[PDB]
C-alpha cells in the first residue's frame, strides 16, 4: 500500500536514475536480470517471476537508453519504459516543450496512468533532471504541467541539477535553466539543488580521489534517494512518510527550494582513523564543505532540516546533539521558526554499491535544509543571464521554434520576485 | 463492576498502550496466550481473556508494531481501526479531511465495547498532543464521546510537547488546537513530557541508553498504579471518581503531574532502603516526577497520594501531615489538608511497596506558556499556515484557539494566590 | 520495575564487537581498493606499451 | 540519638575522612561490606550499615580513590556529589564560580540525610584550609548550613598549613579567606597542621618513612577519641555541647588544639607500662600535640581531657589537681579549676587506656600570627592576586578579612593580660 | 573526563613532537603501528581497534611533515592531522603570517575545532614553535592569536625553542623572533624558554655523549614534558594540574616566562655509581650549570618553583630537601613570595627508549622556575636586534611581504616594556 513513481527525463537524470535502480536492486536482494534468489515501494511483482521497477525513461537521443537496453539491467526493465525519441534536444527549450516534446508527453502520460492504475497506495514522484539541458528542462517543463492539470494531489519531488560557477558544460545553459523556472514555482512541490562542483570538491576532499567522474557523483545521489526512502521501503524507531515533508518544510507555497547533506562520506583509509559518532557526524552534516550544493550557509539562514539517521542510532544522543548543535552561535536559525529540527530514524545501516570507493559503515545521517541562502544562487544566475540577454545573444535559436521571445525577460520577472520574497523571508520581527 | 474502556490513537499512544498491556499481563498474570497463568479484560470462548482495548490510527504500519510485539496477541482482530494514507504530522487531516471517515467506525466499535458493559465506569485515552494523527483524531473521539456519555468521566494519559527537546516542526499548532478541546471536554487529562522523562531516566535511574520502549514503560507503570486502587481491596479503597471529587476545586484546572516511586539503579538498589519515609522523601521531590514543571515554582491546589503494598497506614498519614507542615510555603492555603492519601492492599508484582504521586499543581502553568509562546512567534508570520488554511481551517479558529489557552494559564494565575 | 533491561549492561561488548566488525571490513576494502589501484596502474603500462610499439 | 553527619570535602579532607571512616568501621566491629562482626552509621536492607557522611570535591579523581582504598563499599552511591573542572587551588573558583553551581546539590543531600534524623546533634567536617575545593566549598557549605540549622553545632577539623613545611605557594590566600569564615560560622575548629605530625611521627614513635597515610591514621584516632565518650557508657559521660560550653568563653575564641596519648615507638612498645601517671605525663608535653605552637610561649584558657578505658576516677581527678597546682603559670588566672575530664568505660582497639586532650589555649595566636605575615608580603604586592579578581570576588574582601584576623589575635592577646 | 591538545609547528616543534610522540607510544606501550596490544588525555579509539593521538602536525615545508607520512608511524597518526603547504617560509616573519598561512590555519583551526568537539573535558594546549623558524614563528603566531579569539577560557603552555645567546643557526633569527613576541606574551599565558647550547653542554658533562645531535635533545625535552604531563596521566601521592600549574607560577599576568630543569641525567656507570638520594637530586636540580635555557640564576632571583617527582620518594625526605634549600644562601627569593615552592609526586618512574642515552632511574624531577633572571636572555636577544634595525638590513625581505616594516618599532618597545618590567620587580618591597 505504498509506492512511488520515478518518473527520469533527460540525459543527467536518466543516468543518476541508472545508478539509483543499481543501488535499490542491490540492497533488496534482487537480481539485476530481474529475478530474486519490502520492496512494494519501488519495485513490484510483474506476474511472472521478474520484478518490474516503477519508473519510466523518456528520451530523446537514442544512445543512452540504448546503452541501458544493452547494459547490464536489460532484462530489469519493461520495454515500454523505456520512450526513445528520433532527434536530439540541441541544448534549447523550444525543442523539447514547443515543437517536438509535443509528439512523446501523450504517449508519456498514457504510460504514466498505465502505471498509476498499476498502483494503490500512492505517495508522490521523483523526477530527476538537468536544467542545464535541453530536454531536462523543455519536456520535463511540459511534464509538469501535465502532470500539475491531471493528478493534482500527489506531490512531485524534483531534483534538478543545476550549473555550478565555475565548471561549464554547455554556453547556453543560464537561458534555458532560467526558462525552466517558470514552470518549476507553479507545478513543482519539492526541489532539491544539486550541483556539481560541490560533489567534485566532495568526491576530492573526502573520498581521496583525484580522477572522479560522473558514475561516482551518481552513485552519490543513489546513496541520498536510498537514504530519503528508506523510512518508506524499511522499518524505525521514528517513520517518515512522504506527507512530513510537505507539512515540516514548506512554510509557503512559493518558497520550497531545499538543499541536501549528507554523511558519513569517507574512504576506507580515512576511517579507519576516525572515530565517528553520531556527534560527530552530526557535527560534520552541518559543515558547508559537505553540503551538495555551492553555498555557504554562514551567509543565510535555516527554516528547517529533516534529518534522517539510518542505521544503529539511539534516539537520546540525537536530541543531545541536535541540542548542541542548535546552541552553536554560527548556525542561527530564523526567528519566526524556533523549533526547526525534524529529525527520524531507521534500524537499517547503508548498503555499499560493490565496487564503490565509499566505506560501509553502520550509521549515516542524510539530512534535507530548507535554507534561505540558496537565494543568492538564483540571483547570481540572473547576472549571467543579463550578460547575455543585454545583447540578444542566441535569441534566434529560440524564435525560430514559435517560442514567442517576451517570455524570456518574463522568467527573469519572475525569477526576480522569487529573490524579494526570500527577502521577505529574512526579516527579523 | 466499574469498568473502563482504553481507546489509543497516534503511534506514540499506540506503542504507550502496548507497553501498558504488557505491564497489566505482568500484574494480572496473564501470558501473551490469554489465558490465566473483568475490570479491564473480557472473556472469551475457551476461557480466554481479551482486553478492552480499541487500537486506531491513521498508518497502517502500527500494526506491525502492535501484533509484532510481545503480547500483542491478547487484541482482537476487530478492534482495529487502521486506515490507509496517515495523516502525517497535520491536525487538519485526523479532524476534518480524515478524521471523519474513520471516526464513525471507531465510534461504531467503542459503542460496541461499551454495551457490552454494564457499569461504564469511564473511558481512557493514550495519544499525543503534537503529531496530527493522535491529537486530530483523539480530539475528535473525546469531543464526540463526551457528547454521547455526558456522565461517564474520561481519563487521557497524552503526552505533551516536549519543552526543549522537540522532534517535529508544526508542534505549537497541533498542542494549541488539541488544548482547545481537552480544556473543554475532558476531567483527567495526565500530561507527560519526554524532557522530564528523560530526566528521570538519567538522573534518577543512572541509565546509559534509553529507548523509547523505556519511557514507555515507566508511563505505563505509572498508569496502571494511578488506578490499580480499584483492582484489589484496600485498606482505604479508591476509584476514578474519587480523584476526580478530590483533584479538581474548578471545573477546568484539570490537569495534572504523575509521578511513581521507587526508582534505583544497581548500586543504590544494592544500597537504597525502602520504608514509607524514604518513599515520602523521593516522592515528593522536584525530579521525580513526568513534567517539566518544577513543582517549588508553583503549589499544589492539591495532590492525591496512592500507597500500595503493606504498610501502616498510621505512618502514611502522618507522613502526609509531616510533609504538608514542613514544606507549608509550598503548598497552597486557602484549601487546607489539601493533600490526599489512599492505600491499597497488594503492591505490585516483584516489589513489597510502591507510590503513585498524582498532583493537581499550579506549577505546570509555565508550561502552558512556553509551548504557547512557541505558537506567538510561528503564527506572527503565517509559518507553515497556509497547510491548515487550505483543508478548511478558518484563522479564527487559530486565534480564539490561542486566546483560550492563554484564558486557562491565566486562570491558574488568578486563582493561585489568592485567599480571603 | 526494580531493574529494567531497557539500560545496557554489556555497553562493553557492543563496543568492542563493533570495533573488531569494522576493522575487519575496513581490511578487506583496503585490499580490494589497492587490488583496484594496481590493475589501473597495469593496463597505463599496457597502454604505454601499446603507444612506443 | 545524638546523630552525626560527617561531610567532607578536598583532597586531604576525602583522605582523612576516609581514613576516620575505616578506623571507627574497625572500631565497632564493621567488615568492609557492612556487617556487623545509629550516632555515626545507618541501617540498610539486609542488615547491611552505611556510613552517614557525605564526600565532595570539583575533581573527580578522588572519587576513584576512596572506592579503591580499603572501606570503600560502605559509602552510600548517591552521596558521591562531585564536579569536573575542579578548583584547581584558586578559592574563589572553588567558592564563587565553580563550587557555587553544585553547592545547591550539596545542600539538596544534606537537607535529605538531616530529615532523616529523630535528634541531630551536630554536623562535623574534615577539609584543608589551603586548597582551593576543600577550603572554599567546605566553608561556603558551612555557612550555608550554619543559617539552616542554628540551634545545632558546626564543628571542623581543619588542617592548617603549617608555615615552615609548606606544600602551595598561594596558600596563605586560601588560609585568611578560610579563617575569615571560620570565625563567624563554625564551633570547633581544631586546627592540625603536618610540622608538628612529622615531628611526632619523626621523634615520638620513631618511623622512618612517614606516609601521608600514617599521619592521617594519627588525625583519624584523634578524631575517634574525641566524641568516644557519648558512642559508649561511661562513669562520666561526655557529648559536643558539653565540650562545647566548657570551653569557649567568648563567641569567637573557638580554636582547639588536639592531642592523642599515649603514642610509643614499636621497639619499646613492651617497656613501660600504661597507667595514668605516664598517660599525664605524656599528654601535657609541648611536642606531643599537633599545633605547631609551643604552649611555653603561652597559656590554656582550658583543657578538657576525655578519657578511654577504665581507671580509679579519684586518681585522674588527684592527677589534675596536681598537674594545676604545679603548673600554675601555664592556666590563667581568672578562670579557676580550669580543666575538666570525661571518663568513658570502653577504650580503643588494642589500648585499654586513651586520652584525648583538648586545649583551648592563647597559644595558637602564632599559628596565625606568622601566617599573617605570610600574607601582609604576598599581598601589598598584590602576588598571584590577578588569579582572585577574575573570578568576580573584589581586593576588598581580602584587605577586610585580614582586619578580622588581627581582631581575632589582638582578642587572645587580651585575654592574655587581663589579670584578676 | 581530562583531555589535552597538542599542537607542533615549525620545523623544530614538529621533530621534538615525533620524539615526544615515540615517548608517549612507548610509555603506555602503544605500539608504533596503533593498535594497542592512563591515556584518554592523550589518545582515542578510533571506532576500529587502534588508537589515534589528539594532535595536529602543520608545516608548509613538506620535508618532515612528509618523512614522517612514510616513517614508522603512518599508521599511528591520521593523516588528516598532518598538515603540509607548497613550500618553506624561509625565515622571515610575515612570510608564513601574513600572506601564505593566511589559506592554511582556516583548514588547521577546523581541524582543532573537530578535536575539541570530540574531546570531553579538554584542559589546555601544548604549541611548540622554533621561533627562528620563519614558518614556525609566523604560523605559531597566527594559531595563537585565532584560538584566543576563538577559544577563549581554555589555557595555552607554550614550549619554545629561542636561539641561543652565543651560537645560532641563522642570521636573520633575531628579526623573527622578536616580532613573534607580543603574540606569545598577549594571548598565550604560560611560556617555557629552550636553548641547544645549554642542553648540549648538559649532554656533554652529565652523559659524557661527545657529539650530540638533535635526536637526543628532543628525546630529553619529551622526557621533560612526560614528568610534566605525568600528573594528569597517571596516579599520585599529591597531584597537581595545569589549572593548579597556572595559578601558582603566574604571580602577574604579564611576567609567566618560566625556564626548566630536569634531573638526573645520567647513563648507567654514572647510575651503577650513585646513591642517588631525594636530596642530591634536588640540591642538583637547582644548579645553574645544568638549568636548560643559558642563563646564571644566582646572579638574578627566583619567583616561584614548581618540583614534580616521580617514582619512589619520602615526603619527609622532600620536605627536610626543601628546607635545606631554602637555608642555601647562593639562590635567594623574592620578599613578596615567602612560601615559592610548590611540589607534587606521581606514581610511575621514568620511561626508557631504546635509541637514547638516559638510564633507567627510579625516580626523577621535574622543576619548572619562574625567575626574574630569564630577562637577561632577552637583554643579549635585545641587544642582536640593535645591531641589526640600525643599519636596516635584510628589513626589505620583510617589507616585500606586505608587512610595513613600523611594526618592527612597536615590537621592540612592547618587548622593552618588559625588559624593563622585570628588572623592576627584582626589589624588596
Ligand atoms: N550529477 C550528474 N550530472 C549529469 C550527468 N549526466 C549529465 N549531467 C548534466 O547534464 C548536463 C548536460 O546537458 P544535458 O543534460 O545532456 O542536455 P539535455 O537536456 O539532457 O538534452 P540531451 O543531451 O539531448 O539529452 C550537464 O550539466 C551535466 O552536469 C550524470 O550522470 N550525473
Ligand atoms: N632543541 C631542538 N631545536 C631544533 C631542532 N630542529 C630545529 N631546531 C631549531 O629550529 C630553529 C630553525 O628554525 P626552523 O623552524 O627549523 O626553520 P623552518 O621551519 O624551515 O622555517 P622557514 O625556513 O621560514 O620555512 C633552529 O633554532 C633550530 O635549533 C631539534 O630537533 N631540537
Ligand atoms: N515518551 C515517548 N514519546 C514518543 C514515543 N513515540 C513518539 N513519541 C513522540 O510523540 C510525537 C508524535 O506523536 P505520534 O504518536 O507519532 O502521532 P503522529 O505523529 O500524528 O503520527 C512525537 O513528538 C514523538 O517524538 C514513545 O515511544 N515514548
Ligand atoms: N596530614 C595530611 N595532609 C594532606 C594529605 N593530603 C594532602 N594534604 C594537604 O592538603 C593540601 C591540599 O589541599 P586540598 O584541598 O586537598 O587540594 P584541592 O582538592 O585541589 O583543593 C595540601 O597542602 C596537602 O599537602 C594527607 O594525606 N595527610
Ligand atoms: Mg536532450
Ligand atoms: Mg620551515
Amino acid at each position: 500500500m505504498r509506492e512511488v513513481i520515478s518518473i527520469h527525463v533527460g540525459q543527467g537524470g536518466i543516468q543518476v536514475g541508472n545508478a539509483c535502480w543499481e543501488l535499490f536492486c542491490l540492497e533488496h536482494g534482487i537480481q539485476p536480470d530481474g529475478q530474486m534468489p519490502a520492496f512494494n515501494t519501488f519495485f513490484s511483482e510483474t506476474g511472472a517471476g521478474k520484478h518490474v521497477p516503477r519508473a519510466v525513461f523518456l528520451d530523446l537521443e537514442p544512445t543512452v537508453i540504448d546503452e541501458v537496453r544493452t547494459g547490464t539491467y536489460r532484462q530489469l526493465f519493461h520495454p515500454e519504459q523505456l520512450i526513445s525519441g528520433k532527434e536530439d534536444a540541441a541544448n534549447n527549450f523550444a525543442r523539447g516543450h514547443y515543437t517536438i516534446g509535443k509528439e512523446i508527453v501523450d504517449l508519456c502520460l498514457d504510460r504514466i496512468r498505465k502505471l498509476a492504475d498499476n498502483c494503490t497506495g500512492l505517495q508522490g514522484f521523483l523526477v530527476f533532471n538537468s536544467v542545464g539541458g535541453g530536454t531536462g528542462s523543455g519536456l520535463g517543463s511540459l511534464l509538469l504541467e501535465r502532470l500539475s492539470v491531471d493528478y493534482g494531489k500527489k506531490s512531485k519531488l524534483g531534483f534538478t541539477i543545476y550549473p555550478s560557477p565555475q565548471v561549464s558544460t554547455a554556453v547556453v545553459e543560464p537561458y534555458n535553466s532560467i526558462l525552466s523556472t517558470h514552470s518549476l514555482l507553479e507545478h513543482t512541490d519539492v526541489a532539491v539543488m544539486l550541483d556539481n562542483e560541490a560533489i567534485y570538491d566532495i568526491c576530492r576532499r573526502n573520498l581521496d580521489i583525484e580522477r572522479p567522474t560522473y558514475t561516482n557523483l551518481n552513485r552519490l545521489i543513489a546513496q541520498v534517494i536510498s537514504s530519503l526512502t528508506a523510512s518508506l521501503r524499511f522499518d524505525g524507531a521514528l517513520n517518515v512518510d512522504i506527507t512530513e515533508f510537505q507539512t515540516n518544510l514548506v512554510p509557503y507555497p512559493r518558497i520550497h527550494f531545499m538543499l541536501s547533506s549528507y554523511a558519513p562520506i569517507i574512504s576506507a583509509e580515512k576511517a579507519y582513523h576516525e572515530q565517528l559518532s553520531v556527534a560527530e557526524i552530526t557535527n560534520s552534516a552541518f559543515e558547508p564543505a559537505n553540503m551538495m550544493a555551492k553555498c555557504d550557509p554562514r551567509h543565510g539562514k535555516y527554516m528547517a532540516c529533516s534529518m534522517m539517521y539510518r542505521g544503529d542510532v539511539v534516539p537520546k544522543d540525537v536530541n543531545a546533539s541536535i541540542a548542541t548543535i542548535k546552541t552553536k552561535r554560527t548556525i542561527q536559525f530564523v526567528d519566526w521558526c524556533p523549533t526547526g529540527f525534524k529529525v527520524g530514524i531507521n534500524y537499517q545501516p547503508p548498503t555499499v554499491v560493490p565496487g564503490g570507493d565509499l566505506a560501509k559503515v553502520m550509521r549515516a545521517v542524510c539530512m534535507i535544509s530548507n535554507s534561505t541562502a540558496i537565494a543568492e544562487v538564483f540571483s547570481r544566475l540572473d547576472h549571467k543571464f543579463d550578460l547575455m540577454y543585454a545583447k540578444r545573444a542566441f535569441v534566434h535559436w529560440y524564435v525560430g521554434e514559435g517560442m514567442e521571445e517576451g517570455e524570456f525577460s518574463e522568467a527573469r520577472e519572475d525569477l526576480a520576485a522569487l529573490e524579494k520574497d526570500y527577502e521577505e523571508v529574512g526579516i527579523e520581527t | 463492576m466499574r469498568e473502563i474502556v482504553h481507546i489509543q490513537g497516534g503511534q506514540c499512544g499506540n506503542q504507550i498502550g502496548a507497553k501498558f498491556w504488557e505491564v497489566i499481563s505482568d500484574e494480572h498474570g496473564i501470558d501473551p496466550t490469554g489465558t490465566y497463568h473483568n475490570v479491564y479484560y473480557n472473556e472469551a470462548t475457551g476461557g480466554r481473556y481479551v482486553p478492552r482495548a480499541i487500537l486506531m490510527d491513521l498508518e497502517p504500519g502500527t500494526m506491525d508494531s502492535v501484533r509484532a510485539g510481545p503480547f500483542g496477541q491478547l487484541f482482537r482482530p476487530d478492534n482495529f481501526v487502521f486506515g490507509q494514507t496517515g495523516a502525517g504530522n497535520n491536525w487538519a487531516k485526523g479532524h476534518y479531511t480524515e478524521g471523519a471517515e474513520l471516526i464513525d467506525s471507531v465510534l461504531d466499535v467503542v459503542r460496541k465495547e461499551a454495551e457490552g458493559c454494564d457499569c461504564l465506569q469511564g473511558f481512557q485515552i493514550t495519544h499525543s498532543l503534537g503529531g496530527g494523527t493522535g491529537s486530530g483524531m483523539g480530539t475528535l473521539l473525546i469531543s464526540k464521546v463526551r457528547e454521547e456519555y455526558p456522565d461517564r468521566i474520561m481519563e487521557t494519559f497524552s503526552v505533551v510537547p516536549s519543552p526543549k527537546v522537540s522532534d517535529t516542526v508544526v508542534e505549537p499548532y497541533n498542542a494549541t488546537l488539541s488544548v482547545h478541546q481537552l480544556v473543554e471536554n475532558a476531567d483527567e487529562c495526565m500530561v507527560i513530557d519526554n524532557e522530564a522523562l528523560y530526566d528521570i531516566c538519567f538522573r534518577t535511574l543512572k541509565l546509559t541508553t534509553p529507548t523509547y520502549g523505556d519511557l514507555n514503560h515507566l508511563v505505563s507503570a505509572a498508569m496502571s498504579g494511578v488506578t490499580c486502587c480499584l483492582r484489589f481491596p484496600g485498606q482505604l479503597n479508591s476509584d476514578l471518581r474519587k480523584l476526580a471529587v478530590n483533584l479538581i476545586p474548578f471545573p477546568r484546572l484539570h490537569f495534572f503531574m504523575i509521578g511513581f516511586a521507587p526508582l534505583t539503579s544497581r548500586g543504590s538498589q544494592q544500597y537504597r532502603a525502602l520504608t514509607v519515609p524514604e518513599l515520602t522523601q523521593q516522592m515528593f521531590d522536584a525530579k521525580n516526577m513526568m513534567c517539566a514543571a518544577d513543582p517549588r515554582h508553583g503549589r499544589y491546589l492539591t495532590a492525591s497520594a496512592l500507597f500500595r503494598g503493606r504498610m501502616s497506614t498510621k505512618e502514611v498519614d502522618e507522613q502526609m501531615l509531616n510533609v504538608q507542615n514542613k514544606n507549608s510555603s509550598y503548598f497552597v492555603e486557602w484549601i487546607p489538608n489539601n493533600i490526599k492519601s489512599s492505600i491499597c492492599d497488594i503492591p505490585p508484582k516483584g516489589l513489597k511497596m510502591a507510590v503513585t504521586f498524582v498532583g493537581n499543581s499550579t506549577a505546570i502553568q509555565e508550561m502552558f506558556k512556553r509551548v504557547a509562546e512557541q505558537f506567538t512567534a510561528m503564527f506572527r508570520r503565517k509559518a507553515f499556515l497556509h497547510w491548515y488554511t487550505g483543508e478548511g481551517m478558518d484563522e479564527m479558529e487559530f486565534t480564539e484557539a490561542e486566546s483560550n489557552m492563554n484564558d486557562l494559564v491565566s486562570e491558574y494565575q488568578q486563582y493561585q494566590d489568592a485567599t480571603a | 520495575l526494580k531493574c529494567l533491561d531497557g539500560e545496557d549492561l554489556n555497553q562493553g561488548n557492543r563496543r568492542r564487537l563493533q570495533q573488531l566488525q569494522q576493522r575487519d571490513w575496513i581490511e578487506q576494502q583496503i585490499r580490494e581498493k589497492e587490488e583496484r589501484k594496481r590493475q589501473e596502474d597495469e593496463e597505463k603500462k599496457a597502454f604505454e606499451q601499446q603507444t612506443l610499439h
